[PDB]
């Protein structure tokens, strides 16, 4: 009797389970505002986190 | 004002978020040495690695905390106020008044004025004879905070064991070399204590339910070190 | 016109795009990823009593054997898929060829 090799059951598929998505950064209001004042006086806001 | 007392077996918190059942995990982290020497206050206090703040403050008198470099409107600071419905954590600057007492007419009591505020996190009040224990830790700018509420009746600083849960891990990183307390309004019943954590080694005991029920310091006395070496709570003759 | 500068610099980013997910399959060998916990095995239903801040679970030898799913907060066991050795039984090739 000879011990030759090994033996395994292969995986079927793949799964990814990142948590719920929320706290979407605000970007529509910048695009959907109907006015940007002027090019010499523009509105800016910092978006982060 | 300062009267001192021993620390007994207090100030143990969950080191990580891993669930273990009926094991004995030997942990290496910053902790409060057993039978230490705390200062009972009846001020200027530095911040080297973390503190154990245990204000019983029976009704409501003590509230508020200031952390940072200069504790003024010059360098970034921190605030924590939890009254009855909301708690605020402002990371902006505030010059300091003469006393850390709240005016209760809106803000001029504890601090001077406001400026250029930034990220704010809110939550439910941290409150849920009324013992309150907190541990503050700032490592690589996550500002770990731990807490445990035991309004049960004991002594002014009794014995007993209670593990401390985590509470929040705010993404911060301001410089916190010094801090100072706050209150609302010296000869008052401002019963609270301080004490610095220390890099040590412990032996925490978990139960199948998942909660720490006992622990043993590994540098107190020879028997404790023997227990840690054997990784057990019992030792046979030898 | 708007200038949406995507500055990425020494300060931590903390501003990244979203991440989608897939379904949960139980009682089947599979690969998985739970917020960055790679590994393969069979996911079943467990009767453990996590405290409401504990994510993993570990044995006496530090092998992950429990996970709390992010979307739905329940407990799943983890058992690695089957493996073992293989031996071949033969008579002499001078005799026969069956095994
Ligand atoms: C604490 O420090 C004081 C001196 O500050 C010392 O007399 C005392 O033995 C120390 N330990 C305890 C338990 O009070
Ligand atoms: C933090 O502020 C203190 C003064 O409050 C200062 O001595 C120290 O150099 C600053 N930086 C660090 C890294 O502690
Ligand atoms: C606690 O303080 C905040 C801000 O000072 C206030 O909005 C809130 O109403 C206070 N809580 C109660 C119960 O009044
Ligand atoms: C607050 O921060 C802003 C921007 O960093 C700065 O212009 C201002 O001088 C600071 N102080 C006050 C009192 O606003
Ligand atoms: C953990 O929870 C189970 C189920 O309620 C309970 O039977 C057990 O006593 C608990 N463990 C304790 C209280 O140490």
């Amino acid at each position: 009797i000879y011990q030759t090799s090994n033996f395994r059951v292969q995986p079927t598929e793949s799964i990814v389970r990142f948590p719920n998505v929320t706290n979407l950064c605000p970007f529509h209001e910048v695009f959907n505002a109907t006015r940007f004042a002027s090019v010499y006086a523009w509105n800016r806001t910092r978006i982060s986190n | 004002t300062q009267s001192y007392t021993n620390s007994f077996t207090r100030g143990v918190y969950y080191p990580d978020k891993v669930f273990r059942s009926s094991v004995l995990h030997l942990t290496q982290d910053l902790f409060l040495p057993f039978f230490s020497n705390v200062t009972w206050f009846h001020p200027v206090l530095p911040f080297n690695d973390g503190v154990y703040f245990a204000s019983t403050e029976k009704s409501n008198i003590i509230r508020g905390w200031i952390f940072g470099t200069t504790l003024d409107s010059k360098t970034q600071s921190l605030l924590i106020v939890n009254n009855a419905t909301n708690v605020f954590i402002k990371v902006c600057e505030f010059q300091f008044c003469n006393d850390p007492f709240l005016d209760v007419e809106s803000e001029s009591g504890v601090y001077s004025s406001a400026n250029n505020c930034t990220f704010e996190y809110v939550s439910q009040p941290f409150l849920m004879k009324n013992l309150r224990e907190f541990v503050f830790k700032n490592i690589d700018g996550y500002f770990k905070i731990y807490s445990k509420h035991t309004p049960i009746i004991g002594r002014d600083f009794p014995q007993g064991f209670s593990a401390l849960e985590p509470l929040v891990d705010l993404p911060i990183g301001i410089n916190i070399t010094r801090f100072q307390t706050l209150l609302a309004l010296t000869a008052g019943a401002a019963d609270y204590y301080v004490g610095y954590l220390q890099p040590r080694t412990f032996l925490l005991k978990y139960n199948e339910n998942g909660t720490i029920t006992d622990a043993v310091d590994c540098a107190l006395d020879p028997l404790s070190e023997t227990k840690c070496t054997l990784k057990s709570f019992t030792v046979e003759k030898g | 016109v708007v200038v949406l500068s995507f500055e990425l610099l020494h300060a931590p980013a903390t501003v990244c795009g979203p991440k989608k997910s897939t379904n949960l399959v139980k009682n089947k060998c599979v690969n998985f990823n739970f917020n960055g916990l790679t590994g393969t095995g069979v996911l079943t239903k467990s009767n453990k009593k996590f405290l409401p801040f504990q994510q993993f679970g570990r044995d006496i030898v530090d092998t992950t054997d429990a996970v709390r799913d992010p979307q739905t907060l329940e407990i799943l066991d983890i058992t690695p898929c089957s493996f073992g050795g293989v031996s071949v039984i033969t008579p002499g090739t001078n005799t026969s060829n069956q095994v």
